[PDB]
């Protein structure tokens, strides 16, 4: 789960 | 003259805020139309083409979702789609992503955030063949903190689907895709 | 006093606009209020009198229902009756029917619509004996197609119950009476 | 200028009902909102300390939640709250009450109302050590008679929770309270 | 069922 920029 | 100019400009502002405040109901209602309280989200994205043309021109990088829920009085939530993508995704992919939002009942709530959260793309075609990605939220990332603003740190997957397969695909549909998003809420006040 | 006049004309054209947005977002409320999402419709009529006096005059020879749905982003369906009936139970007969409705969310339902459909009239008395008759669509009724219109043709019972006994019996106090509709949703996937 | 007045004044007292409507549909917006179908009502007090003073002058003696139901066309019920207490508590306890309301579809639903009723308030500390009792409505009161008016006579616990005991515990926290009916619904049509 | 008219 990555984050957004 | 100078009375009735006085007069006539108070209605006119008067009717700028009504024209307001009747354009912001319009939104409310819609919002209201589209609630879920049983924490399965479905979002229907209208005007494909367009849409992603701005997303690429940078007018509009990023859409969000109407909030849902996990109960009548639980979490609230949205999801942030990227049509021409963010991150290692960028010019490359859809990115789709989870967000928590500020809850009413956040008091009453579990803090971290930890139930499982599956994110998709509907197939229209007949195989229903759904584009699908689970995961468990990670209790240290600050995307599942009690909320202290508005909106927590949107988490996800940037690198969702290439876009030459959205596009090559059964996923488009008189120019409208859907997105679902179904949080687990099995483990939780019922 | 042109340009005071030409304010106010403008004034009141707004104002005429608002007046329609207003009436409508109170229909709008109306239909929210009602909403139902879990396959059962209960549809409170009143000023029964007057209205199958409308019907018999052809003031208005039908009515129609809220919608209500399978789920929260299921069919959309509503029902409409003719106090004064309609086909084979004109004059003689209420006549009550279904209606599958135009829904946001179709390219994801199965079609055509094969759900079990009770439709009932409820016994307001202390016995409770509702009348009822359900049934299987028939798949090649254009009344169970994916919708192309606001709504397909209805489908029901034109000589659902005859007048002569709705009117001697308890199903009508206070000038109401009460429809029931029930689709079942245990066989639809979400 | 005589016409030019009379005009301006009959727009005048259309945008003076205008904002009243307006303003009674953002009321409208927050019951729907916060509206509940499955029995369970949490209801969210802010402003506690002036609220409770505004109790204490005599200028608000109690307040209403917004209102919650069985089902979607079930019993239409709400709670009452008297934040310096009534009768035997008044001046030193927190009193909290149920009450039924006259809902649309009254002469389908059971009476009395037997339902059982739990009162809660909502501890927002870590031990999560709510406040609660319950009880099976007494058949015999005009608590739970069918509604003639818009609500019935309020039933429920005079002498809750020490006024004392509340402001020292964890129940209030950014100077909100949280209070919880759950009505019992498992022996109902649904 | 029968459709309406």
């Amino acid at each position: 789960p990555i984050q957004a920029s | 003259t100078g009375l009735l100019e006085s007069q006539l400009s108070r209605h006119d502002q008067m009717l700028s805020v009504h024209d307001i405040r009747l354009a912001d109901m319009d939104l409310r209602f819609q919002v209201l139309e589209t609630a879920s309280y049983n924490g399965v989200l479905i979002w229907k994205i209208r005007d494909y083409k367009r849409r992603k043309q701005e997303a690429v021109m940078g007018k509009t990088l990023s859409l969000y979702s109407q909030p849902f829920y996990t109960g009548y009085f639980g979490y609230k939530m949205c999801a942030r789609v990227y049509l021409n993508g963010d991150g290692m995704g960028k010019g490359t992919h859809l990115s789709l992503f989870f967000v928590i939002m500020r809850g009413e009942y956040d008091a009453l709530l579990p803090w971290p955030f930890k139930q499982k959260v599956t994110l998709m793309l509907m197939d229209q075609g007949s195989s229903r063949r759904h584009l699908g990605d689970a995961f468990k939220p990670d209790p240290n990332s600050s995307s599942f903190k009690k909320p202290t603003g508005e909106m927590n740190i949107a988490s996800g997957c940037p690198v969702f689907v290439a876009q030459t397969v959205l596009e090559n695909g059964t996923y488009i549909k008189d120019d409208t895709i859907f997105i679902k998003v179904i949080v687990d809420t099995s483990d939780l006040p019922d």
